[PDB]
């Protein structure tokens, strides 16, 4: 017995080669979709994004309306904020 | 205010501290855990034995005072705290230093005659996978029903019932001496196969629990109504059903022909290879895999009631299923047929397991994984290859946290499971 | 992406310690499982059920057969087509397990072929054409079969073709089957 | 690392005795400390 | 390693020639086998190797090939069948 026609382009992948080909692809991604999630935490789990929104904004704006020392200063604001977890920690609090 | 709030509510204030000498070592090694893995009962022996010395020295004319004659060595503890008998102290200093092999002779006789239980379960098991009928099933299956299920005992009056069965079909065996294979064992050939084992076994036990002291429809509202009560042993053995369904799914690879129209020994990877897929190969497979997980759903919900209708259908199903349409199908019964036999043995086993595990009841801590009790170079090892495998640690944490009781997301769940792994 | 996700949340809050919404996570859970097993099991069910019911019959529209001694011409050809291609009845069928009950591996093999899967080739026993040989090379032949000394080959080749248009990947599949006749035997001396 | 298989321990032991806002708690203990490093280094300094 | 004394030997077992002219018939067609394959002798590799000494290329190529690697075809002069043709593609082939 031989495949539809339909169903052919399975049929060419052998049941081993089948495993393989799509069932260990599959495994792999499903694997990786959660394989280090506790290594970006710090990043992922911020309780408001209020402030970093509003400097990215700022950010934005400043480089249209030309006042080129701000974005540089903000840069480095946000590169900072990004470097130590513990202003980030301080930013990402809740207020009133 | 809310969970979400709690969740992203975490401050510093919350961490703050406030040759022939190898075989004798051998032998006497197997001796010592013997005595250990029956010190229990000869602990009771001994001190039953001492008050039945007591009991019969004073037996002049009459015991008349239940308490107070055996009061000279309040009446509820098991301890030892009596007196000294010379002739016993001397029997045990005899028994101890002047053996050589007979002590090991003698711990397997106290380690039969402690359990005194379990090998009649096994010879009852034996009997009837030597000797396939429908006279010798109904015993097994209401061993499974009856012995295994009532709780404060193995049973009450189940093994006078067994005697009279016993009974009953050798004498019928014996009279029917002087299609008939599948309604019973009679045949023109060695009938008493295991009849008298069983009998002399099912009696010693008998002798032995009213040695030691014990006895020998609403009713069915009670039985039911008492496998729901509170605080039993609490001891869960899964890990070991587990490994049964192990060692039943290697044996479905290995022999799976037996379960064939016709057995020829064939080879399953020459049958992948050569891209055949055997459909008896693919049933098997796909039954134990739904018993797996309908196994580990009732795990983890932490039910009794409907782990026992779960057991109630798989004894039945898988009882009916041999002795009947799969020897039907193919003509090599049971004696002749080599591994079904075994595969059944493992089955069980696993309901032998499945119904102490009712019986017992479910205990309070679950969810820890059975490798991560203590940390060996062992252990580490071998959990870093059960994590190498595909599908399988994505499938049993999806599986524990659907069917356990959380206020998680599944990616804050996998968080913790992460977390966890990798501080283990 | 994090501040679109606290705001979606905040616009359906939950309350403090409520268990779970079990719909949904049964829902989600369930799919979830459902999937990884499908994903398990899709090579081995897909596969048997192309064994199955739903696999469609390869019957050979044409087979062809040889037989040649050593290399100098096909001494015999023939074909064969639907007029002399004779699928098994029932019937038949019932013969050819009874013919191989006293061999199991011959009745599981038989088993695993429907009916309207085996089919018996009528090849007609005389040539379809002529043997033609230039007469030099045929007194070589006759020469090299009486005073050969060496082995000479008498394949009998084999050659199958299937309809593609029902479904398959290959159309032709063949097989030789070759013997060797030793010097100075009779069936060479026969042959001459 | 004592410290922190406790307090995945005790995560496991009260999600099934039912204390489940003791769960919440303990989830955002946790998460906070996977987001500071420097408690991290607290939690994770050797005792006598 | 392969290529050295692990090696297994891959002797044809058959050889055909044919002589076709345009596209009418095949004028001459010739197989050969066994009894006509002649495996080359250390003599004969001797004699092989002498001919072609005062060229490099031929001697380092002959070189790497082992005695037991080289064989001659004898096809038979004669052609092993009958010239089938048409009387008017015999014409035909006349006039072009
Ligand atoms: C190589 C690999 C390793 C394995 C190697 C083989 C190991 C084999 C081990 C076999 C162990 C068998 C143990 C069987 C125990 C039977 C106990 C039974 O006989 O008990 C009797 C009682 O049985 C019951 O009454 C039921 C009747 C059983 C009748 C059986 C009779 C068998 C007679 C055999 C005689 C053999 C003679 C051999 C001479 C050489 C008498 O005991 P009893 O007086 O209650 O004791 C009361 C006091 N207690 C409780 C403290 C002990
Ligand atoms: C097919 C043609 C032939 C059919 C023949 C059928 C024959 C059926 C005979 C059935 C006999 C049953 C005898 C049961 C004896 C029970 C003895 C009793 O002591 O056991 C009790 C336990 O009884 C069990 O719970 C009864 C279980 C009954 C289960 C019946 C299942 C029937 C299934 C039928 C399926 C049929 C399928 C189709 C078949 C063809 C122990 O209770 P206990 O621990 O002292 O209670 C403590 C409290 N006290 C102190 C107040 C007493
Ligand atoms: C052909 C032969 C190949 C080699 C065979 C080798 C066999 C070796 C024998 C057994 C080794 C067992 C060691 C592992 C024991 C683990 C015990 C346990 O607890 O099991 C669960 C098992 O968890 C599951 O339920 C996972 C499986 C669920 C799906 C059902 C699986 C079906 C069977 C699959 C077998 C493997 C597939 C291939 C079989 C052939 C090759 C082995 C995991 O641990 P936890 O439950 O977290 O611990 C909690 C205890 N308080």
């Amino acid at each position: 017995k031989v495949s539809p026609p339909s169903l052919g382009f399975l049929a060419g992948y052998g049941i081993v080669g089948l495993y393989v080909e799509i069932v260990l692809v599959v495994g792999k991604f499903v694997r990786g979709f959660f394989s280090e999630i506790s290594h970006s935490i710090m990043f992922e789990e911020l309780p408001c994004v209020d402030r970093i929104l509003k400097l990215c904004q700022d950010i934005f704006l400043v480089r249209e309306t030309r006042e080129l020392e701000l974005e540089e200063e903000l840069y480095a604001k946000l590169i900072f904020l990004y470097r130590s977890p513990e202003t980030m920690i301080k930013w990402t609090r809740e207020r009133e | 205010l809310d969970h979400a709030t709690v969740i992203h509510s975490g401050d510093y204030f919350l961490f703050e501290s406030d040759l022939w000498v190898l075989g004798q070592a051998t032998v006497d090694g197997l001796t010592r855990w013997l005595r250990a893995f029956t010190k229990h009962h000869r602990t009771m022996s001994d001190v039953l034995c001492a008050e039945r010395y007591l009991l019969t020295q004073e037996l002049l004319r009459v015991g008349e005072v239940r308490r107070g004659v055996l009061d000279q060595l309040a009446s509820e503890l098991l301890l030892d705290r009596r007196l000294h008998i010379p002739e016993l102290e001397e029997a045990e200093r005899f028994e101890a230093q002047q053996g050589r092999t007979l002590r090991l002779l003698r711990a397997g006789y106290q380690c039969v005659a402690a359990h005194s239980e379990l090998l009649c379960y096994f010879i009852i098991i034996l009997n009837h996978m030597v000797t396939a009928s429908a006279a010798s099933l109904v015993l097994p299956v209401l061993v499974f029903l009856w012995a295994m299920l009532t709780i404060p005992r193995p049973s009450k009056r189940f093994w006078m019932t067994a005697i009279v069965f016993t009974e009953v079909m050798v004498v019928t065996k014996y009279l029917f001496q002087f299609p008939p294979r599948i309604l019973g064992l009679e045949k023109t050939d060695s009938y008493i196969k295991y009849d008298l084992v069983q009998l002399m076994a099912l009696f010693f036990h008998r002798s032995q629990l009213l040695c030691y002291g014990l006895w020998d429809q609403p009713l069915q509202r009670f039985f039911h109504d008492i496998l729901h009560t509170k605080y039993r042993a609490a001891t869960d053995v899964y890990a070991l059903m587990f490994l049964a369904d192990i060692v039943d799914i290697i044996i479905i690879i290995f022999g799976f022909w037996a379960f064939g129209k016709h057995s020829a020994a064939t080879d399953i990877a020459s049958s992948l290879s050569d891209d055949q897929v055997p459909q008896a190969f693919l049933f098997m497979l796909l039954v134990q895999f739904g018993t797996m997980v309908i196994d580990r759903a009732l795990y983890l919900r932490k039910t009794v009631l409907g782990k026992l209708a779960f057991q109630v259908v798989l004894v039945v199903a898988i009882h009916i299923w041999m002795f009947f349409i799969l020897p039907a199908v193919t003509e090599r019964m049971f004696s002749q047929n080599a591994v079904a036999q075994l595969w059944y043995f493992v089955k069980c086993i696993y309901f032998a397991l499945s119904a102490y595990q009712i019986r017992c009841g479910y205990p309070t801590r679950i969810l820890g994984n059975f490798l991560t009790k203590k940390y060996n170079h062992l252990n580490l090892f071998l959990f870093q290859g059960f994590r190498l495998v595909p599908f399988l640690v994505e499938l049993r944490a999806v599986m524990d946290w659907v069917w356990t009781d959380t206020t998680l997301s599944l990616s804050n769940w996998m968080c913790v499971e992460d977390i966890y792994a990798n501080i283990f | 992406i994090i501040k679109c996700s606290r705001e979606t949340e905040k616009k359906y809050p939950q309350p403090k310690g409520q268990k779970k919404k079990k719909i949904v996570k049964y829902g989600m859970g369930g799919l979830i499982i459902l999937f990884l097993i499908a994903i398990i099991w899709f090579p081995l069910l897909f596969m048997s059920l192309i064994r199955s019911v739903v696999g469609v019959v390869n019957q050979p529209i044409d087979v062809t057969v040889t037989l040649k001694l050593g290399g100098y011409e096909p001494l015999f050809t023939m074909s064969a087509q639907q007029p002399s291609i004779v699928p098994f009845t029932p019937q038949a069928y019932e013969e050819l397990s009874q013919q191989f009950d006293p061999y199991p591996l011959a009745m599981q093999f038989i088993s695993q072929y429907s009916p309207e899967d085996i089919v018996t080739a009528q090849i007609e026993g005389s040539s379809g054409a002529l043997w033609r040989i230039s007469p030099p090379s045929r007194a070589q032949m006759k020469q090299e079969l009486y005073n050969g000394t060496a082995d000479i080959t008498l394949r009998f080749t084999w050659n199958f073709q299937r309809d593609l248009a029902k479904g398959g990947t290959v159309e032709y599949t063949n097989e030789k089957h070759t013997l060797e006749l030793a010097p100075n035997s009779t069936a060479r001396r026969q042959l001459a």
